[PDB]
This record gives structure tokens, C-alpha cells and sequence, in this order.
RNA sequence: UUGCGAUAACGAACGAGACCUUAACCUACUAAAUAGUGGUGCUAGCAUUUGCUGGUUAUCCACUUCUUAGAGGGACUAUCGGUUUCAAGCCGAUGGAAGUUUGAGGCAAUAACAGGUCUGUGAUGCCCUUAGACGUUCUGGGCCGCACGCGCGCUACACUGACGGAGCCAGCGAGUCUAACCUUGGCCGAGAGGUCUUGGUAAUCUUGUGAAACUCCGUCGUGCUGGGGAUAGAGCAUUGUAAUUAUUGCUCUUCAACGAGGAAUUCCUAGUAAGCGCAAGUCAUCAGCUUGCGUUGAUUACGUCCCUGCCCUUUGUACACACC
């Protein structure tokens, strides 16, 4: 049902779905995607980790993100 | 210490050791799907064999999958301790057993059958179909067993 | 559709058969001195503003 | 014999604070008339000995529960003194109601 | 609830009837002087029949 | 500009010094680490598997650092938890006493604490030393 | 010697003393900085005294404060009085009267419970019930 | 009893004593038992003073 | 006005607390107007704190709620489903990310925004019962503002809890979700729709 | 004698109260009311208060 | 039935209240190597140049804030508004540690009940039994037996969570030589536990009972799933003379119902409900129980007589053994 391992046409959709996401966070991309939640965190990291979304929370359990710019 | 990103090549529900184990579970947890591995079985024979804990069980080698194969079965020779299998001391040669997927029901028979045929208190209460623990049989167990 | 607010003067007393529902007088925000005693359900005290959907209805219930 | 310190300690447990207390005055007023160097009578907390029973002898009705309470007060009084001359006025006037030990220290 | 028995209302009465030119509308002295003029058995009793003596000055003025 | 290991948070001075003891690889880990619970109480093997050896002695050897006397029986306490008896309800059961055990004997040999002749271990003045090193570090990042 | 008072605040069970001294900005809490309290959702709480009066208040006092007994948020509520009056015990026996009653108004305008001290304690239980009021469920049949 | 317990009761209250009850409880020559008291004076029942100025 | 340096060094994101008192450390209670008038000394804003959590007494008398921030009202009411009962640490954490998601969502004031979410969702008419029992009769009655204000935060927090239970969304979002969409008003919200049932009810049984 | 005092104060009351019901049952018809104990250095005396001391 | 008032009554007594116990305040008193704190006669570390510490009370000095417990103080609803028959009182505000009888109990009248207990008693009338005993003891079994109906509960149905690691905090108790109790520390063991020592007849030592929920960081990811842990197999231990009908504990495996519960029904108004554990009781061993304790801590009302029960008054009575 949720992808727990990332094809490459969902890795370029999560590269051009993610940006233009106002608010960004594990149950986004789960529900907005279709991705489980272990590669929404994944990819929430990832993500922060490249710099197109940007941190505000960062609290385990629940991590508020917001886009770049 | 630090985390670095990991590629997923696929394989989908695999036939392991005669069971049906699904892919997209983490593999110590797609393994307990097998009768008589557990989590904690799971977890040893998966560190045992130098298996990577995060691979998700269909993204992994099949050759990852036969020494995971041989461990379980042979748990005594990796170094799996002894007070952590199924059947220590045994029955009737003394030998510290681990039993598998089709062998857990077939040893449980063993057990019974042997206990209804020394006409033991145990076994009459198995073959009676009531609780064997000492349990109080009065107010519990009143819909199905 | 257009509410009034209504001001409360006196709470008049409970009423209802359970004891839930007190009756207090009001005056209208727009067009003082005009005055109506309403039920009310909740806990309400003097000086209490309060939004009537209804500007018409008179409150009977008491004793 | 000729003034010669002892490091005493007279402890002292009772159920009862008025004759408790009265003791222990009557121990401070003793030392502090015979010029005694003195750690004050030093008050352990209380100790409170409860007792929850059920009031019905049989097992029927409500189910009440009695709390009973025993209190035990306990201070005690060190003392570096003469013991011949202590022991002259200690074994008179003998309290009751209270326990009393004075044991010996070379501390 | 703080309805005041006839046992403080009764020794107030009887406190006002005899010792006006004493006792005035403060609490404090009032409750120094039941002291002296009454052998009130407890400080709690004694600090209630003072207050309604002194309620009942603060009625007389 | 004195730095004591009070002066950094608890998690990132754990964190800090487990790496460096990861980093050093001299604290003799036992072996029968990847089997064990950890305690009694727990469910599961600790889920680090390689590491949380460290995280143990890092924790272990900040804590001797805040106290004075600490014995294996008082870390078991310390590291116990909620045990889950199933349908009875959940106890405080103490830790296994054998990792804790080889904990402080292993930060002995690595001579950060010492046998403290009123019980348990203390820290050493080594101990001292690596430890405000490990948080002046972490401070100073 | 050093001019100094000391003060306690308390919550439930938690008793925190605070010894304030005249000093150069120190704020300690039972060995650790004011910035590390645990809970972090709770660390305001203890920032309260400090963030009312400005830190100016707090620029030639050193606060070192013990506290035991209580909870993790008891020992907050603790911390935060102790802190409080102990600032204004300072500003009462040394600085000026006028400056500890404009301490006082700023506090109290904000939290009665800053320099005031929670009357609340735990109610008995009673037998008939597991709680002090609620009672054990009742049958009739 | 009637003659018994009041020539106790009278008996306490002419010792000098503030109130005296004496109940008897129990079969007198009928199966079907009751109970009687006999008081006299003055009586507290309630509080501390139970337990200061009252025997029992 | 001036960074104040001591032995202990306290950081700069809270020396800024100096100048104004902000919910957690972001959000300012000024220009906190409710729009609600009739919910004003019902809803309390503007005396503003720090944290959502106080050991304030506000059940010893009648009205001593009212003066209990709506903050720590709204986080109050997350405290429940039995589970939950103490947990006012994981209250006061749900409410401030629900206030971080308030804020990037709908990029206004999150506070105002959960005070229009209290007004837009407090029920002005309400029913009660007439009669003695099950063969009874049901009247339409004005709402106390107090009532309204209680009956909104436990509307918007059940609604909550209800859309939290059992799927991937967290409390602290589907709490943004509820309030952004009753501060709207919206008729997708659980408040917004259990209010409008609430009133026609009442229309229906005048 | 190496024995805690909640323990040493209680076993006196118990031997206080077995005292009370040994006089109680013995020295009824001389009419027995109460016993005092008092426990002195190498000495304990147990005062018997009763209505006539000559058949105690 | 607390008073105010009205008043053929007036003035009182029991019960209520007062009282006692406990909780909350006291930088006011008295003090303390069985409680702490600050210095330093003394020293000793680590980062450093003063922050965090470790240790000696005629091999230190001083103090009492915190703790303890004695003596007291304190609140009387004070004060001020409003409301009331300018009463009894009630509400609001301010002050205050406290303004719900300040919180909570203990005690508790007149009388009853064919209420329970003869199996608590060497409390007891009568009857029954008394050597083939219904006395007493010993061995074994049973009280736990299981198509089922009911009551009190515990554990859950998960993401406001489970797991892992890390952080890390109480209060009420209890304890052995008038013989084996609470056990620190060291060592061995995955664990349960074993062993060698130690301290404590206890504000001294167990014990800062380092309790759990909780907090942080991770793993999981809406799937009866890593929720749940029933049932069952094998093994290792402990208690006990004895564990089988599993005493209990541990380890591995097995992994059921249960996706929030008809009809009905319980408890509850603030440090309360609820959640969370801990100690004691019984105890050789056994807690899902009770008695208390503390930790975290809401929502809602400050009302009514609608339901239910109770009380009063009036009323009717052919009832008084009193509607059985
Ligand atoms: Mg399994
Ligand atoms: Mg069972
Ligand atoms: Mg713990
Ligand atoms: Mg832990
Ligand atoms: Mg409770
Ligand atoms: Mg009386
Ligand atoms: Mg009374
Ligand atoms: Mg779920
Ligand atoms: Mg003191
Ligand atoms: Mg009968
Ligand atoms: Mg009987
Ligand atoms: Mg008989
Ligand atoms: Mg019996
Ligand atoms: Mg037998
Ligand atoms: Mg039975
Ligand atoms: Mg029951
Ligand atoms: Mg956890
Ligand atoms: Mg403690
Ligand atoms: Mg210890
Ligand atoms: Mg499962
Ligand atoms: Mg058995
Ligand atoms: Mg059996
Ligand atoms: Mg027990
Ligand atoms: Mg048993
Ligand atoms: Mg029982
Ligand atoms: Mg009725
Ligand atoms: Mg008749």
C-alpha cells in the first residue's frame, strides 16, 4: 500500500512534489505521497540535509517543515 | 556514528525455509512469520549473520538468505547460547534443539501424545481439551476453550 | 442573519426542572431601554453579553 | 574522682510528650545547675505505630476500617560529666512512664 | 456555611451587656480582652465569640 | 572558562563521550554484547547493536562523575524500568546485573573510575580529566 | 564576610534552598546552569524571575539553588520561588527598599505563585475507594 | 435490675458525680431479650471530653 | 535594551524575552483582538505568559476560569480520553506545535487564529430538556458566553483527539487542521458542524 | 536488651494489658479496678488499685 | 432544630457545633555528629586562576534558612463594597500561609432492626456428641474440580502509542540475636539467582528506598502491525518436609479474543477525578486484593427537585405484633 523502498519516478516526484509543500512533515508525505513513514523520515532528512526545506521544530515524534526561500 | 543513504532493489513475498515470509518488513520482523522464530531469534540469527538490521527482507541477497537459513537451523555452531532455543535437554537424546517452521506443531504433538501415553495428569487434560496450568476453570475460558 | 447583542441586568433565577437553566433581563446594546428576560443555559453573570438569534421571544418558564 | 568528664548519652522514649518532656527538663535543668557542658535534648521525629483493622468481628456490613496509632517520642541529652556525683541524684526520684538509657562514650 | 452557634452569640450578648465601656471595633484588642474578661476554653472559640462581639459593636455604632 | 561535566546537557556529553570511547576502542567490550537485554524488564535487545556499550559506559562514568559511591546493584536500579508482566500490572524490576558489572570493571581497566574504600566505584582524577576534556569538547563545537 | 541570604521555594514536596550571595551573574541549580533543567518545555518557568525583572537585576548576584523532594515539575515550581525570593531577600536586606517592592509588583502582577507558596497539599484517602473522594463501584445486583 | 440499678445510679450521683447510665442487656425469664437503661444527670457522648471526663 | 553578559551566559533568543512576554518564545499576544465581542472577558488574552502550563487555582470558584489563559484552556482540554489524564507535558508540547503548524499553514498569528476558532464555534442557541422524564419536550435557549467558550474548546479538541485516533496524522495537526478550518469557518471542521447542529436544533425546537 | 523500641514499648503494653486481664479475673470478688506499672532500674512494682486492699 | 425572626411561651440540656488528631504558615523563640548549611583551623582533585567537587567537629569553627519537635503565635470569614426584614447571613474585591465548617478525619444523641457474627474468644443458656468421638493427632485428597448465569477487578483494543537507548525525580512505611529480618558493597551468572562480606534493634543502615507514569533522541508506520499477550511446549532457578492439579521468578518459542463495547449501570466538584507507581497488611513462597502514601494532574457545576432515596408538615386509617 505505503512504499518502503523509493523507485526512481518516486524519487524525482518527492524532489518535485516536496518543494511547493507549505507545510512538510512524515504524515504529509505519507498521505500526499505514497510513501511510508520510515522513508518520510528518510526523506524529510535527506531533504533538510540538501537545504529545500528548512527546519522549524525538529522535535522527535513530530517534525515541522517548512519550504526553502 | 553517522548515517549514509542506502539504494533498494527489490524482490517481493519470498518462499523461505516453507513459509510464505513478506518482503517489505524489515527482515527480523518478516522472519517471525517462520514458526518458532521469535523477535529475539530473529534479532540473533540476523546479527549471526551479518545482515544488515535495516534491509527490509526483499531487498536482501539470496545468499544473505541461506546463511540466515543455516543459522536458524544450526544455531549451536554460531554461537547462539544454548538457553536460548526451543528445546533444551530434549526428550530423548539430550540435545539442545531449535525446532522450525513445520516442526513446532509436529513436536507439540510429540509432547502431548507422549504425555497421553504414560497416562499422565497433563496429557488427560489435554486430551480432555482444559487449561493444564492450574488454572481456575470456573468463571474463564466459558465461550470457546 | 443579522444577531442582537443583548446586555444582562438582573439573573432572575433558575428555572428548568433540573435546575440547568437560568433566567436573567436584558437590555438591547443597540436600542437601550429596550429590555426581554431570557433563558439561558449556561453559567451566566451580571454584565454578561450574551447573542440572541431571536429578539422576540419572551421567557415564561419560572417556578 | 576530682571532676573528670564521662561523654554520656541519656536517651529517653515514651508515649506520652508531658512526662517526656518533663523528664528531659528536669535533666536540662540539672546539667545546666551543675554547669555541665550539654547538647540539648535533641527530638527524633515521632514515629507513629498504625494499626488497620475492620471493625466488624464476623465480615458483614460496610466495609470500615479503624486506623489505631501508638506514638513513640524520643529524645535524648548528651553529657560530659562527673558520673559519682551524678549517680548521687540520678537513682532518686525514678520517672515513670518513660524508658530511659544513659550509655557511656569515649568518642 | 459560617452561621455562628448560640454558643458564641449567647457569650457575646453577654460579653456587650457588661463590658461596653471596654471593647471596641477592633478584632485584635477585643480578642486580647475576652482574654482577661472571659475564660474562654479554647483560642478558637475565643477568636469567634471576639469577631461576632466586634460585628455586633460595628452594629451598635 | 573552566568547564566541569555539569555545564553541558546529559544527551549530548553521553552522546560526546560514547563516540570517543567508540573512537578509541580500548574499553573491552564483552562479547556477549548482540544477545543480551539489558535487563529482565526489557522486551528487546538494545537497538543500536554496535555502540550502546559506549552509550552504557558513557552514562555510567558521567554518573560515578556526579555522584560519590555508585555499586552495580545501585546501576541496576538505576537502569531498570516498568517491567511488562502481561496481564498483571507493570513493576519496577532492577537491570542485568552483569553488564553493569562489566561496565564499571572495563572503566576501571581504562581507569576512569576507581574501588572507593566505602563501597562502590568513585571516579578517578584520570576520570576527571577525560571527562571536562569530553565536555569542554562539546561546549567548544 | 560576602553579603548573602538564602531562601527556599516549594511546590508540592519539592523544597528548593537558594543561597544568593553578592556575586557576577552566576546562576547555578543543584550543580548545573540555569539554561539546563529537563524538562526543556519547562525551562521558561525557571527563566520567569530572571525575564520579569530583566537579567540587569541579576548581574551582581550569584544564586545557587538545592532542590530535593517533589517531581520533575514540582522541583520547577521549586526552583522558580526559591530564585524569586531569593532575589527579593537580597533586595530587602541589602539593595534599597523601594527597588525590592518594584521586585515584588513585577512578580505578583505576574504569578501570585512566584514568591507565594501553593497551599494545595494531597488529600487523604479514604477506605471505601481507591482515591480520596471516588469511591469503589457499587453493585445492587 | 430495677432495684439494682438504680440503687447503683443513685449511688454515683449522691458519690459526687456529674451524670450516671446503667444498661442491662439481656433474657430475664422471657426468651424474647430487650434492653433497658437507667440514667440519671448529666451526660456527654460526643468528642474528646468522652475520652477526659467520662468511665466506662 | 542592551545584552546583558553574566557567569552563566544566557542565550540571545531569550534575553529578547526581556522586552515582551511571547507565547513559548514566537508569538506575541498584542494585536490579539477577539472579534467576538460577547466572548471578551470569556476568552483571556491579553495578560501573556510563557509556557501553556501554571499550577493556577481556577476551580475554587465560579468564575476563576474565565480568567485561566485560553492557551492553557484549549491545552487543558487535550488532557483526556483517560489515557491521557496528568500529561500536561505532552499537552503543553501538542499545543506549541500546533501553534509551529498554525503559523506555516495560514501564515497569521496562531494565537488569533484559536481565538477565532474559539468565536467562530461557540453555539449562540442551545436546547434543554422540558419534562419529567422520557415522555418530555425540548426548548431553545439563549447560550452563556462562559458556556460558549467551553463548549468551543471542547469541541475543537474532540474533534481533535476523534481525527488523531488510529491514522498516520498526529494530534498537533489535525489540532491545526480543526482550528485553521473553524477559524475559517468552514463546514469541513468537527466543531463548525456539531455548532450548526446544535443551532438547527434549536431553530427546530423554538 | 537488643530489642527496637516500637517493639520494646508495644510488648509492655501487651504485658500491661495481660496483667489487667489476670487481676481482672482474679481479684474480682475484692473488687479490682485498675493496675499500674512502673518500671524502675533493677525493680518493676505493680500497684493494684482496688476497693478493698485487705483481701488483695 | 445553624441562627435570625415570628411567637402562649420563657429559660435550658443531649445530638450539631465546640472538642481532639492530622495538613497548610512562622528567616519569631528553644535547640541538634542520628537533620542540614556556610566557612575554613585542615587538606585533597579536575577544568583552571574560581567554577564543579571529595573528605577530618578536645585528629575544626560557626549558624538554623531548609529538616526535626517542643512552647507559642495565627483566621475571627478580617477589611471594604453590594444585597437582605439594614437581621441571621450571602456574593464580590483587597489583604493574607490559609477566607469551600481553611482541607481531611476521629468522636458522635433518642431509639430501634427478630440486620450479621454461637466458626474470634477459657463470651454464653439449652440441646447434640464424647473412646468404633462430632475430642485430638497423622497420612493423602479437597476447598482451585467446570456445559453455564452474575459481581468486584487487572490487561488491552495502540502513533496523545509500542520498542530501544539516554535523562532522571518522591512520600507513607518496615526490619534480626527475647535468632536470622532489611540488606549495601565485591565477585559469578543472559536472567532469575548464587556466593563472600558489611551495616542496621534503626532521623544513624538498607534508603537520596535514583518508583513508575514522565522528558529527550531514535526504530516502527495505520497493517490485529513491532498493538494485545491469553493459551501452550521445552529448559534454568528460588521458597518449602513436600510444588504433580503448572507456588512463584527467569529465558526461548507459541501469539487467541479484542478495532472502544448492547439494554443497563457506577463513582465523582480541586491538588479532587483520572493516570502512575511505592510501602504496609496477610507472608516460608504467592497481589491482578486491601490499607495508606506520594508523582503527574484536567473537564464541568457552584444549581435543582425531574428521576431515586431519605426527612418534615398536612391528611386518611377498621393498623399498634403497626402493611410482611
Ligand atoms: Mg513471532
Ligand atoms: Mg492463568
Ligand atoms: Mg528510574
Ligand atoms: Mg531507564
Ligand atoms: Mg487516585
Ligand atoms: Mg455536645
Ligand atoms: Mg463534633
Ligand atoms: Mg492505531
Ligand atoms: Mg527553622
Ligand atoms: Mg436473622
Ligand atoms: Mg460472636
Ligand atoms: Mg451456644
Ligand atoms: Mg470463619
Ligand atoms: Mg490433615
Ligand atoms: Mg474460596
Ligand atoms: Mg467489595
Ligand atoms: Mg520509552
Ligand atoms: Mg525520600
Ligand atoms: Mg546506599
Ligand atoms: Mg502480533
Ligand atoms: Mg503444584
Ligand atoms: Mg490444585
Ligand atoms: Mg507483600
Ligand atoms: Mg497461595
Ligand atoms: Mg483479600
Ligand atoms: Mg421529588
Ligand atoms: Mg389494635
Amino acid at each position: 500500500q505505503h512504499a518502503v523502498i523509493l523507485d526512481q519516478e518516486k524519487y524525482d516526484r518527492i524532489l518535485k512534489e516536496v518543494p511547493t509543500y507549505r507545510y512538510v512533515s512524515v504524515s504529509v508525505l505519507v498521505d500526499r505521497l505514497k510513501i511510508g513513514g520510515s522513508l518520510a523520515r528518510i526523506a524529510l532528512r535527506h531533504l533538510e540535509k540538501e537545504g529545500i526545506i528548512k527546519p522549524i521544530s525538529k522535535h522527535s515524534k513530530q517534525a515541522i517543515y517548512t519550504r526553502a526561500t | 556514528s553517522l548515517v549514509v543513504q542506502e539504494q533498494g532493489s527489490f524482490q517481493h513475498i519470498l518462499r523461505l525455509l516453507n513459509t510464505n515470509v513478506d518482503g517489505n518488513i524489515k527482515i527480523v520482523y518478516a522472519l517471525t512469520t517462520i514458526k518458532g522464530v521469535g523477535r529475539r531469534y530473529s534479532n540473533l540469527v540476523c546479527k549471526k549473520a551479518d545482515v544488515d538490521l535495516h534491509k527490509r527482507a526483499g531487498e536482501l541477497t539470496q545468499e544473505e538468505l541461506e546463511r540466515i537459513v543455516q543459522i536458524m537451523q544450526n544455531p549451536t555452531h554460531y554461537k547462539i547460547p544454548a538457553w536460548f532455543l526451543n528445546r533444551q535437554n530434549d526428550i530423548t537424546d539430550g540435545k539442545d534443539y531449535h525446532t522450525l517452521a513445520n516442526n513446532v506443531e509436529s513436536k507439540l504433538r510429540d509432547d502431548l501424545e507422549r504425555l497421553k501415553k504414560i497416562r499422565a495428569h497433563r496429557g488427560i487434560r489435554h486430551f480432555w481439551g482444559l487449561r493444564v496450568r492450574g488454572q481456575h476453570t470456573k468463571t474463564t475460558g466459558r465461550r470457546r476453550a | 442573519t443579522p444577531v442582537t447583542l443583548a446586555k444582562v441586568i438582573k439573573v432572575l433565577g433558575r428555572t428548568g426542572s433540573r435546575g440547568g437553566v437560568t433566567q436573567v433581563r436584558v437590555e438591547f446594546l443597540e436600542d437601550t431601554s429596550r429590555t426581554i428576560v431570557r433563558n439561558v443555559k449556561g453559567p451566566v453573570r451580571e454584565n454578561d453579553i450574551l447573542v440572541l438569534m431571536e429578539s422576540e421571544r419572551e421567557a415564561r418558564r419560572l417556578r | 574522682q576530682q571532676q573528670q568528664i564521662i561523654k554520656i548519652r541519656i536517651t529517653l522514649t515514651s508515649t506520652k510528650v508531658k512526662q517526656l518532656e518533663n523528664v528531659s527538663s528536669n535533666i536540662v535543668k540539672n546539667a545546666e545547675q551543675h554547669n555541665l557542658v550539654k547538647k540539648g535534648p535533641v527530638r527524633l521525629p515521632t514515629k507513629v505505630l498504625k494499626i488497620s483493622t475492620r471493625k466488624t468481628p464476623n465480615g458483614e456490613g460496610s466495609k470500615t476500617w479503624e486506623t489505631y496509632e501508638m506514638r513513640i517520642h524520643k529524645r535524648y541529652i548528651d553529657l560530659e560529666a562527673p558520673v559519682q556525683i551524678v549517680k548521687r541524684i540520678t537513682q532518686i526520684t525514678i520517672e515513670p512512664g518513660v524508658d530511659v538509657e544513659v550509655v557511656v562514650a569515649s568518642n | 456555611g459560617r452561621v455562628r452557634t448560640k454558643t458564641v452569640k449567647r457569650a457575646s450578648k453577654a460579653l456587650i451587656e457588661r463590658y461596653y465601656p471596654k471593647l471596641t471595633l477592633d478584632f485584635q484588642t477585643n480578642k486580647r480582652l475576652c482574654d482577661e474578661i472571659a475564660t474562654i476554653q479554647s483560642k478558637r472559640l475565643r477568636n469567634k465569640i471576639a469577631g461576632y462581639t466586634t460585628h455586633l459593636m460595628k452594629r451598635i455604632q | 572558562p573552566g568547564v566541569s561535566v555539569r555545564d553541558v546537557a546529559a544527551q549530548d556529553f553521553i552522546n560526546a563521550y560514547a563516540s570517543f570511547l567508540q573512537r578509541q576502542g580500548k574499553l573491552e567490550v564483552p562479547g556477549y554484547v548482540d544477545i543480551v537485554k539489558t535487563s529482565s524488564g526489557n522486551e528487546m535487545p538494545p537497538q543500536d547493536a554496535e555502540g550502546w556499550f559506549y552509550k552504557r559506559a558513557a552514562s555510567v562514568a558521567r554518573h560515578i562523575y556526579m555522584r560519590k559511591q555508585v555499586g552495580v546493584g545501585k546501576l541496576n536500579k538505576l537502569y531498570g524500568g516498568a517491567k511488562s508482566r502481561g496481564v498483571r500490572p507493570y513493576k519496577h524490576i532492577d537491570a542485568s546485573g552483569s553488564i553493569n558489572r562489566k561496565v564499571l570493571q572495563a572503566l576501571e581497566k581504562i581507569g576512569i573510575v576507581e574501588i572507593s574504600p566505602k563501597g562502590g566505584r568513585r571516579i578517578s582524577e584520570n576520570g576527571q580529566r577525560d571527562l571536562d576534556r569530553i565536555a569542554a569538547q562539546t561546549l567548544e563545537e | 564576610a560576602v553579603p548573602s541570604v538564602q531562601t527556599f521555594g516549594k511546590k508540592k514536596s519539592a523544597t528548593a534552598v537558594a543561597h544568593v550571595k553578592a556575586g557576577k551573574g552566576l546562576i547555578k541549580v543543584n550543580g548545573s546552569p540555569i539554561t539546563l533543567v529537563e524538562p526543556e518545555i519547562l525551562r521558561f518557568k525557571v527563566y520567569e524571575p530572571l525575564l520579569l525583572v530583566g537579567l540587569d537585576k541579576f548581574s551582581n548576584i550569584d544564586i545557587r539553588v538545592r532542590v530535593t523532594g517533589g517531581g520533575h515539575v514540582s522541583q520547577v515550581y521549586a526552583i522558580r520561588q526559591a530564585i524569586a525570593k531569593g532575589l527579593v531577600a537580597y533586595h530587602q536586606k541589602y539593595v534599597d527598599e523601594q527597588s525590592k517592592n518594584e521586585l515584588k509588583k513585577a512578580f505578583t502582577s505576574y504569578d501570585r505563585t512566584l514568591l507565594i507558596a501553593d497551599s494545595r497539599r494531597p488529600e487523604p484517602k479514604k477506605f471505601g475507594g481507591k482515591g480520596a473522594r471516588s469511591r469503589f463501584q457499587k453493585s445492587y445486583r | 435490675i430495677r432495684r439494682a440499678a438504680y440503687g447503683v445510679v443513685r449511688y454515683v450521683m449522691e458519690s459526687g458525680a456529674k451524670g450516671c447510665e446503667v444498661v442491662v442487656s439481656g433474657k430475664l425469664r422471657a426468651a424474647r431479650a430487650k434492653a433497658m437503661k437507667f440514667a440519671d444527670g448529666f451526660l456527654i457522648h460526643s468528642g474528646q471530653p468522652v475520652n477526659d471526663f467520662i468511665d466506662t | 535594551f542592551t545584552p546583558v553578559v553574566l557567569a552563566t551566559p544566557i542565550p540571545e533568543e531569550v534575553q529578547q524575552a526581556q522586552t515582551e512576554i511571547k507565547l513559548f518564545n514566537k508569538w506575541s499576544f498584542e494585536e490579539v483582538e477577539v472579534k467576538d465581542a460577547s466572548l471578551v472577558d470569556y476568552v483571556q488574552v491579553r495578560q501573556p505568559i510563557f509556557v501553556a502550563h501554571t499550577a493556577g487555582r481556577y476551580a475554587n470558584k465560579r468564575f476563576r476560569k474565565a480568567q485561566c489563559p485560553i492557551i492553557e484552556r484549549l491545552t487543558n482540554s487535550l488532557m483526556m480520553n483517560g489515557r491521557n489524564n496528568g500529561k500536561k507535558l505532552k499537552a503543553v508540547r501538542i499545543i506549541k506545535h500546533t501553534l509551529d503548524i498554525i503559523n506555516v499553514l495560514t501564515d497569521q498569528n496562531p494565537i488569533q487564529v484559536v481565538v477565532d476558532a474559539i468565536t467562530n464555534t461557540g453555539p449562540r442557541e442551545d436546547t434543554t430538556r422540558v419534562g419529567g422524564g422520557g415522555a418530555a419536550r425540548r426548548q431553545a435557549v439563549d447560550v452563556s458566553p462562559l458556556r460558549r467558550v467551553n463548549q468551543a474548546i471542547a469541541l475543537l479538541t474532540i474533534g481533535a483527539r476523534e481525527a488523531a485516533f488510529r491514522n498516520i496524522k498526529t494530534i498537533a495537526e489535525t489540532l491545526a487542521e480543526e482550528l485553521i478550518n473553524a477559524a475559517k469557518g468552514s463546514s469541513t471542521s468537527y466543531a463548525i458542524k456539531k455548532k450548526d447542529e446544535l443551532e438547527r436544533v434549536a431553530k427546530s425546537n423554538r | 536488651a537488643l530489642i527496637s523500641k516500637k517493639r520494646k514499648l508495644v510488648a509492655d503494653g501487651v504485658f500491661y494489658a495481660e496483667l489487667n486481664e489476670f487481676f481482672t479475673r482474679e481479684l474480682a470478688e475484692e473488687g479490682y479496678s485498675g493496675v499500674e506499672v512502673r518500671v524502675t532500674p533493677t525493680k518493676t512494682e505493680v500497684i493494684i488499685r482496688a476497693t478493698r486492699t485487705q483481701d488483695v
